[PDB]
């Protein structure tokens, strides 16, 4: 059982910007790596950004590496991304992953475990 | 796919022998010179640590037993050397008309002394214990010049047995075992870790020991090997008995010179009346105590054995009779009252006496002269252990001599380790 | 927590301590020479290190590969369900062949760095 | 100048003269027992020193930034307006603050490092 | 080979056995200061490496040129045809001045990178 | 070679009567004379 | 034949060996030793 839920999002006008964010349960949060992956309508699947359990490391696709900023808080078990600078072409489904890249301690993954259903963002 | 990876500050360690310094808040102890103390001596409680503890191993006892005796000869070093006092001593009885305890115990004795300038002698007269007499065929001599020469030790340096703390060098730290009911060896799972032990008060005693630390919860009986009858038993106990011992005599002291700036101190005189030395026990304390001992010696030896407590066997004072150090007087006691019984399943004297010549620590060959103690004197101290040994009975009966058991029974909850923070682990990375 | 307080915790959150107990390794006879010899020690470890090729840092990694003989139990069981005191024992006669090989793995390190640096 | 020729002087001048205090710092009981003890100072602050992420350094810097609490003096003004004999004083009070914190962002740098030398 | 088993070798070739020299330089009165001395020396060599920017390297090449006043003696003719004893001498009146130059062309490198790390 | 360094704009607190170079200085002196007359006669047997 | 100075007639000559010279060295007399307290601790032995 893992719960990974998402809110935030919505219809927001080109040039813009919005939160997502995703809580968790079940799963020790902190133990974990977690990403966001972009579900546009019509490409299925792709990754946009990487965060380590520490909240220390940060990752992104190149398409948002100077708009996007995603965030950790280990206390409230939330996953969340800021976007900014919003263009059409970021209209997708966007969806809480857990997995990517590991503690060098454990076993590194390099694939996603759990997902959730995904919050819609419509720029 | 793992590669070795270094770790510097791992908390890990071995055991280890080392050096340890001591530190405490004049006396024999040289307290001034061993004063590096901590205010704030932390404590930390190390979980889900278990570690193997052998009080019967731990080198931190050789090291006290070695700075004691140390101290003591220096502190007592540069004193006045009485090596003209062996003479030829004339005797006769102090209160040749007494009819109690004490007759014959005191000696009054003459002397030609040495003095000031090396031209003259002096008469001098003086009280001596029997106990410091030899007869030689009147006709006495110090029984000290038989193989030694003698010291006085310094009449402004104190006995008292302040406590003394000892502290780990950098790179080493002390663990206390701290469960209950540990018998020195094995396994504690309630170790913590200090920088520097407690205080230990280094009392000198035999038979009976005073003023040390109480079992928390039972007797607690230690041996090295509790069937062999060549080893000793510790038995600390779980509550104090409160022993009180006096010198009932008003004693004078007085002092001449023997040399350019030497004096000698003596027993001068006895104001009021001659008593004898001795102490007091609860009796009722004592027999509760016995029984918990026998009790808890029943769970080695079988609750159908009789367990009897028999007088000392032999050998010296120093082993035949307790013996302390109190308001400066080294007292003697017969302990026969307390070890006879037989266990199958008001107040108790100890008559004592004292003596002026002492040789500390079995060192045959170094005399300690005791200045006597001006007034009368009494001393309260618990008893809070003893030292038993072994002859369907078994027969018990009290040890001592080797000082090293006195400090085991206070050194049990530490061990020394070494810390070694190096090691090497498999993770996940190749440094480039 | 402090000195020695994650001893009986797992080698993984122990590795969050090791600042603690660096610090408490370094600070009449008898004790001027325990003084000295801890000095000593102290610096035989610091050589060491720096002999492998990890000079400032508490934690770093190296070029030698873990050998499967040397008590390969898997990774999460050691990280995470071990504690040091009991990992000493585990790879306890395999330090010094492990120490030959960090030694080893170093030197080559350094001249293939001073070819490099010799490049125009 | 000298050792401790620049005493006097701004911190600005100062720091151009570290090496020359540093070599000064570094080479019968009680005699020997103040080399002992010379010998220990030294190796705390080079320990110390080593903890923050700085070794063989006269000079470095860290991630950890200036809290204005701290005796917020300018920069440039200061800077060249101050001995260190009086910035030491200055400060006082803020050094122990200043070196938990120097630790701190530090022992995240490693752990932060050794996460990114383990991504294939 | 051994503690100093390559001695009599050329210079190229005892180059590499730096690492057992190294090992061998670390571990009543009269033997406790040789003891204590022993430690001074050894840290007095470490601090030298370090104010010349060279710490934790058994070998490290410096910005300071090679001035051919000091006994040049071509480049092969010196790593495969001179032992270190000789070396030792060739240039025995020269090490002061290089060593100066070190620290020199150490300073100011650390004030360039300083410099360079205070740009955004 | 006795070198001196003047530390030019320094300015220092002195306390010569709290100053502990003068014990070690007194120290030093008993020492050297009392170890240098451990090797010599004891004149006791003139105490007549 | 080892000398610092072999033409300097004040100096030592060392000369080492190459075989050794097999030396029987005795006291052939048998000796009983007596002993005497002379002080509280102390004794003195001789040849009684
Ligand atoms: C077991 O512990 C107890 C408790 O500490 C200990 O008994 C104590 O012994 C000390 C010293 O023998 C007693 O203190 C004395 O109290 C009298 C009271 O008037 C003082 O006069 C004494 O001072 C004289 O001696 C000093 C020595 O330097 C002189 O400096 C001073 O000027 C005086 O001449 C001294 O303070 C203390 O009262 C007892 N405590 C009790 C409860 O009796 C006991 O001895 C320990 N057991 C053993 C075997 O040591
Ligand atoms: C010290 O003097 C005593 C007294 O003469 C010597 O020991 C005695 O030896 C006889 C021999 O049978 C015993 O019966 C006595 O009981 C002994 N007396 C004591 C007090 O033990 C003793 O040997 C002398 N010490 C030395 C070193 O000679
Ligand atoms: C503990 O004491 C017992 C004695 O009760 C020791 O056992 C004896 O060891 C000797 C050794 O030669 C044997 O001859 C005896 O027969 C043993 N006695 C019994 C009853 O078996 C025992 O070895 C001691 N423990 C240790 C570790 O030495
Ligand atoms: C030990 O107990 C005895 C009693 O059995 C005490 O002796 C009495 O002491 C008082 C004190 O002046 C005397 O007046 C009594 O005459 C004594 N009685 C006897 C029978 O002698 C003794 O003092 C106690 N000793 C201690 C140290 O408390
Ligand atoms: C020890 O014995 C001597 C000798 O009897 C005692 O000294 C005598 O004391 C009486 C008492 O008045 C004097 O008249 C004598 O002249 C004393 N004799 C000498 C030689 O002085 C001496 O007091 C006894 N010691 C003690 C402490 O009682
Ligand atoms: C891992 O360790 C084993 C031994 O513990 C190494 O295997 C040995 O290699 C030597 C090379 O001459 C052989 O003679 C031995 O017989 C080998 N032992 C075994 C058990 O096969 C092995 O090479 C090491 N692996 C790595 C990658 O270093
Ligand atoms: C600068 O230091 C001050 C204190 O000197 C920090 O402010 C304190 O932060 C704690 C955190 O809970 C508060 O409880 C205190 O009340 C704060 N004190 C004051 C005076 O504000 C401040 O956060 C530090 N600034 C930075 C950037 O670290
Ligand atoms: C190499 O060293 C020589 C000296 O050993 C340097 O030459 C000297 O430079 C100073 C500079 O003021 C002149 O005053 C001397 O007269 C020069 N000496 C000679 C013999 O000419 C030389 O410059 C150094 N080379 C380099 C590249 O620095
Ligand atoms: C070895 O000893 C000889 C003999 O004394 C030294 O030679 C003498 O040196 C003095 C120096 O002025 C001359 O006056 C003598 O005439 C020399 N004597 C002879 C016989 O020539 C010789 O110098 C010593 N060697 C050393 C190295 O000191
Ligand atoms: C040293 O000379 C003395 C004196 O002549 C010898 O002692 C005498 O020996 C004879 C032998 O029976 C005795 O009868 C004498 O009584 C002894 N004299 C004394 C004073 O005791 C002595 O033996 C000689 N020493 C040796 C070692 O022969
Ligand atoms: C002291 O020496 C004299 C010398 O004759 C002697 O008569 C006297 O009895 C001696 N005194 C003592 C106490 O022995
Ligand atoms: C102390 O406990 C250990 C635990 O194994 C036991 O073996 C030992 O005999 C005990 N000591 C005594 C005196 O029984
Ligand atoms: C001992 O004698 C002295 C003589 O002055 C007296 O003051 C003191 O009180 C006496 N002590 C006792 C216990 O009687
Ligand atoms: C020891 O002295 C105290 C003083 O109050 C007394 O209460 C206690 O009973 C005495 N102990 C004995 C055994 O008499
Ligand atoms: C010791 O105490 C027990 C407790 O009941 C008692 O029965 C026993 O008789 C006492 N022993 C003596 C000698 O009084
Ligand atoms: C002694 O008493 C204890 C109490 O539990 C019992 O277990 C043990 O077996 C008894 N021993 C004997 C010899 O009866
Ligand atoms: C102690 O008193 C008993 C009682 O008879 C006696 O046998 C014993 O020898 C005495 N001890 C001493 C040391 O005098
Ligand atoms: C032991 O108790 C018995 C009981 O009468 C007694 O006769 C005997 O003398 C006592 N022994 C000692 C040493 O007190
Ligand atoms: C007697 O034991 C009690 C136990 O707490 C202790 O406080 C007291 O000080 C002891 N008596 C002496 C003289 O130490
Ligand atoms: C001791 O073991 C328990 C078992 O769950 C663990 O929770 C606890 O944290 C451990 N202690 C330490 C210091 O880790
Ligand atoms: C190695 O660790 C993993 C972690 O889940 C475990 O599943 C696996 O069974 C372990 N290997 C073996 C041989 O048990
Ligand atoms: C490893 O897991 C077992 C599972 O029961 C546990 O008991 C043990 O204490 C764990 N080890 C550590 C170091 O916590
Ligand atoms: C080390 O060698 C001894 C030799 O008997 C062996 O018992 C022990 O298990 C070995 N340790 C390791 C880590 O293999
Ligand atoms: C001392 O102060 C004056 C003031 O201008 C300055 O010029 C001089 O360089 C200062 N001395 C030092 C050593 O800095
Ligand atoms: C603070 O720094 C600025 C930088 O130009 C300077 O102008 C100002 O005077 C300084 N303020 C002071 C020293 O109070
Ligand atoms: C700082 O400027 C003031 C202005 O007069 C000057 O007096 C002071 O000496 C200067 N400080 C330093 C360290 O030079
Ligand atoms: C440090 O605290 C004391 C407390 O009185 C204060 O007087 C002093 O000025 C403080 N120092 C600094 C640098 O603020
Ligand atoms: C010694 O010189 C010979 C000359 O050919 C050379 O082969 C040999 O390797 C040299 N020895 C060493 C230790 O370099
Ligand atoms: C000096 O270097 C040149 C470079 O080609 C070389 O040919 C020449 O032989 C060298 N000199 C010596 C003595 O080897
Ligand atoms: C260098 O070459 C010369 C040529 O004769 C030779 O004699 C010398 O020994 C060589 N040096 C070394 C260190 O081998
Ligand atoms: C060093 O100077 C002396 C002075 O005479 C000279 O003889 C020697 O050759 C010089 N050494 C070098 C390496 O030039
Ligand atoms: C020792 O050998 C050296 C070798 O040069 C020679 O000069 C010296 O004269 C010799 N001395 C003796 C005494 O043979
Ligand atoms: C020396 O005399 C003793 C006397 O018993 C005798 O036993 C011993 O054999 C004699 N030794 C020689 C060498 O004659």
């Amino acid at each position: 059982e893992v719960q990974l839920v998402e809110t935030g999002g919505g219809l927001v006008q080109p040039g813009g910007s919005l939160k997502l964010s995703c809580r968790a349960s079940g799963y020790t949060f902190s133990s974990f790596a977690m990403s966001w992956v972009r579900q546009a309508p019509g490409k299925g699947l792709e990754w946009v950004s990487l965060i380590n359990d520490r909240g220390g490391l940060t990752f992104y696709v190149d398409s948002v590496k100077g708009r996007f900023t995603i965030s950790r808080d280990n206390s409230k078990n939330t996953l969340s991304l800021q976007m900014h600078s919003l263009r059409d072409g970021d209209t997708a489904v966007y969806y809480c992953a857990t997995g990517g890249m590991s503690s060098a301690l454990q076993s590194s993954k390099y694939y996603f475990d759990f997902w959730g259903q995904g919050a819609l963002v419509t720029v | 796919n793992l590669w070795v990876t270094v770790y510097y500050g791992v908390p890990v360690w071995k055991d280890a022998e080392t050096t340890l310094f001591c530190a405490s808040d004049h006396n024999v102890w040289a307290t001034h010179a061993c004063v590096p103390t901590d205010p704030n001596p932390q404590e930390i409680h190390l979980e889900n640590v278990t570690e193997e503890f052998n009080m019967w191993k731990n080198n931190m006892v050789e090291q006290m037993h070695e700075d004691i005796i140390s101290l003591w000869d220096q502190s007592l070093k540069p004193c006045v050397k009485l090596t003209p006092l062996c003479v030829t001593l004339q005797c006769t009885n102090y209160a040749p008309k007494l009819r109690s305890m004490m007759r014959g115990e005191i000696k009054n004795c003459s002397f030609n002394m040495t003095t000031e300038l090396r031209d003259k002698k002096q008469k001098v007269y003086s009280l001596f214990y029997r106990l410091d007499v030899v007869q030689i065929n009147k006709e006495y001599r110090l029984i000290n010049c038989n193989t030694s020469a003698i010291t006085q030790a310094c009449p402004k340096v104190s006995f008292e047995p302040i406590p003394i703390h000892y502290c780990a060098p950098a790179g080493f730290a002390i663990l206390k075992c701290k469960d209950k009911k540990f018998n020195g060896t094995g396994p504690c799972p309630s170790v913590s870790t200090v920088q520097c032990t407690h205080g230990i008060k280094p009392v000198v005693s035999t038979q009976l020991l005073l003023n040390g630390s109480l079992a928390e919860e039972e007797v607690i009986i230690r041996s090295e090997n509790i069937t062999n009858n060549a080893k000793n038993i510790l038995v600390q106990l779980n509550t104090p008995v409160q022993i009180n011992c006096t010198r009932p005599s008003n004693n004078t002291v007085k002092s001449i010179r023997i040399g350019p700036g030497q004096a000698f101190y003596y027993f001068g005189d006895v104001l009021g009346h001659v008593r004898m030395a001795h102490c007091n026990i609860s009796k009722a304390t004592w027999n509760e105590t016995l029984g918990k001992v026998v009790k808890q010696l029943r769970k080695h030896f079988g609750n159908n054995t009789i367990i009897r407590f028999a007088q000392s066997s032999g050998g010296d004072l120093e082993v035949t009779t307790h013996s302390f150090n109190c308001g400066g007087e080294f007292f003697y006691c017969n302990t026969s009252g307390l070890f006879n019984s037989t266990w199958i399943s008001d107040s108790l004297i100890l008559p004592c006496w004292i003596k002026q010549i002492i040789n500390m620590w079995q060192r045959i060959g170094q005399a300690m002269y005791a200045p006597p103690i001006q007034g009368v004197i009494r001393c309260v101290s618990n008893i809070t252990g003893l030292i038993l040994t072994r002859d369907t009975t078994e027969t018990f009966r009290p040890g001592g001599g080797d000082m090293r058991d006195n400090w085991r029974s206070e050194l049990y909850k530490y061990k020394v380790v070494k810390i070694e923070p190096l090691g090497v682990a498999p993770t996940r990375c190749k440094r480039r | 927590l402090g000195f020695l307080g994650a001893a009986g915790s797992t080698m993984g959150a122990a590795s969050m301590t090791l600042t603690v107990q660096a610090r408490n390794l370094l600070s009449g006879i008898k004790q001027l020479q325990a003084r000295v010899l801890a000095v000593e020690h102290y610096l035989r470890d610091q050589q060491l290190l720096g002999i492998w090729g990890c000079s400032g840092k508490l934690i770093c990694c190296t070029n030698v590969p873990w050998n499967s003989s040397w008590s390969n139990r898997n990774l999460s069981e050691i990280w995470d369900n071990m504690t040091w005191l009991q990992w000493d024992k585990e790879i306890s006669n395999y330090t010094q062949i492990i120490y030959g090989l960090l030694e080893e793995s170093q030197n080559q390190q350094e001249k293939n760095e001073q070819d490099l640096l010799a490049l125009d």
